[PDB]
């Protein structure tokens, strides 16, 4: 999929 | 030429007004194509531009339940930073987000990027090599820590130099007859009298894109940088941007001053007087 | 820990009185986001105004267009009214036809 999975800071 | 897909968030504590909005928005170049809004009455990724809505049900599916599970990370990375600052409950506080990657004309990455800012300050960024982090402060340092243990970078290395690269691929071959035509500037030159010994010349171009634009005036063909009044780039509305730059002259010595614009939609560029 | 709004109120095409065109006010370099603004016709509010979804430069400062139908005449006088946590009161700007 094109969007980005995030991380929490 | 080259070309750039970014995506900038927003996430923003509002204490006593319900949890943190965020909201995502895509560009490549100076377009936007996509939002995303916790605050929108259906959150969803929704097209905000023409090329991208033959993209089918399951493009927007599969991004809104990313963006959705974004809007509880950056929740949880809000609370992580209030702590990590000693900061009380009561405020208000932003975090903001930039990441995708470059292309050159060829299609090929030329740099990846994914970086935080917390407050309008710098906070970590993925360093050029996609593998390490610059982080700005201890607080910081502890996100780095974090993210070191669960190699985190691998997983943002994977994306920026595959996923990232071959949508943005796709969405010039889609959006071609747009997003790779550069539209010159349209110029010209007016003339105002501010006494009976000075004038200003203010140097205009007009519905040009991509927004990247050099205007300047010269005095006998030295640049006239301190004396120049240059307004910042702005939207029109319509796709174009806009720009001046005015300085002030004696009365009578107006043919000694040139305008200089310098713009990719341009065959060449143009040398501006007044008249 | 906080940057106040740069202002720019214009038209999207070049103005011709009697012809309906956009009225724009740019409101960028600042930071938090929250921010209120106004269009203006002869002081006041207009009703329709819409914007641009909430974005920022590289510098991490935020930019917003708002922008309205309308039809420039000799006699009407446009406004940008932008109110900011760094701003004790609402700062105005009037549209001029040559900026």
């Amino acid at each position: 999929a094109a969007a980005k999975k995030k991380y929490c800071l | 030429g080259s070309h750039s897909m970014r995506y900038f968030d927003t996430a923003m504590s509002r204490p006593g007004r319900g949890e943190p909005r965020f909201i995502s928005v895509g560009y490549v170049d100076d377009t936007q194509f996509v939002r995303f809004d916790s605050d929108a009455a259906s959150p969803r990724e929704e097209p905000r531009a023409p090329w991208i809505e033959q993209e089918g049900p399951e493009y927007w599916d599969r991004n809104t339940q990313i963006f959705k599970t974004n809007t509880q990370t950056d929740r949880c990375s809000l609370r992580n930073l209030r702590g990590y600052y000693n900061q009380s409950e009561a405020g208000s506080h932003t975090l903001q987000s930039m990441y995708g990657c470059d292309v050159g004309p060829d299609g090929r990455l030329l740099r990846g990027h994914n970086q935080y800012a917390y407050d309008g300050k710098d906070y970590i960024a993925l360093n050029e090599d996609l593998r390490s982090w610059t982080a700005a402060d201890t607080a910081a340092q502890i996100t780095q820590r974090k993210w070191e243990a669960a190699r985190v970078a691998e997983q943002d290395r994977a994306y920026l130099e595959g996923t990232c690269v071959e949508w943005l691929r796709r969405y010039l071959e889609n959006g071609k007859d747009t997003l790779e035509r550069a539209d010159p500037p349209k110029t010209h030159v007016t003339h105002h009298p501010i006494s009976d010994h000075e004038a200003t010349l203010r140097c205009w171009a007009l519905g040009f894109y991509p927004a990247e634009i050099t205007l300047t005036w010269q005095r006998d063909g030295e640049d006239q940088t301190q004396d120049t009044e240059l307004v910042e780039t702005r939207p029109a509305g319509d796709r174009t941007f806009q720009k001046w730059a005015a300085v002030v002259v004696p009365s009578g010595e107006e043919q000694r001053y040139t305008c200089h614009v310098q713009h990719e939609g341009l065959p060449k560029p143009l040398t501006l007087r007044w008249e | 820990i906080q940057r106040t709004p740069k202002i720019q109120v214009y038209s999207r095409h070049p103005a011709e009185n009697g012809k309906s065109n956009f009225l724009n006010c740019y409101v960028s370099g600042f930071h938090p986001s929250d921010i209120e603004v106004d269009l203006l016709k002869n002081g006041e509010r207009i009703e329709k105004v819409e914007h641009s979804d909430l974005s920022f430069s590289k510098d991490w400062s935020f930019y917003l267009l708002y922008y309205t139908e309308f039809t420039p005449t000799e006699k009407d006088e446009y406004a940008c009214r932008v109110n900011h946590v760094t701003l004790s009161q609402p700062k105005i700007v009037k549209w001029d036809r040559d900026m």
